[PDB]
């Protein structure tokens, strides 16, 4: 697999892509 | 974080399936 640049939704649909079935937090910075 | 590191500079999908549940 490549390195990633992500921002914004971009982000979250690869976290659904790598997790699937198994889901995810998303935690960003406040 | 993650969020961050991801945007500003670069992340591997090694890295993100650390926020799998
Ligand atoms: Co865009």
């Amino acid at each position: 697999f490549v390195n990633q640049h992500l921002c914004g939704s971009h982000l979250v649909e690869a976290l659904y892509l790598v997790c699937g079935e198994r889901g995810f937090f998303y935690t960003p910075k406040t | 974080g993650i969020v961050e590191q991801c945007c500003t500079s670069i992340c591997s999908l090694y890295q993100l399936e650390n926020y799998c549940n």
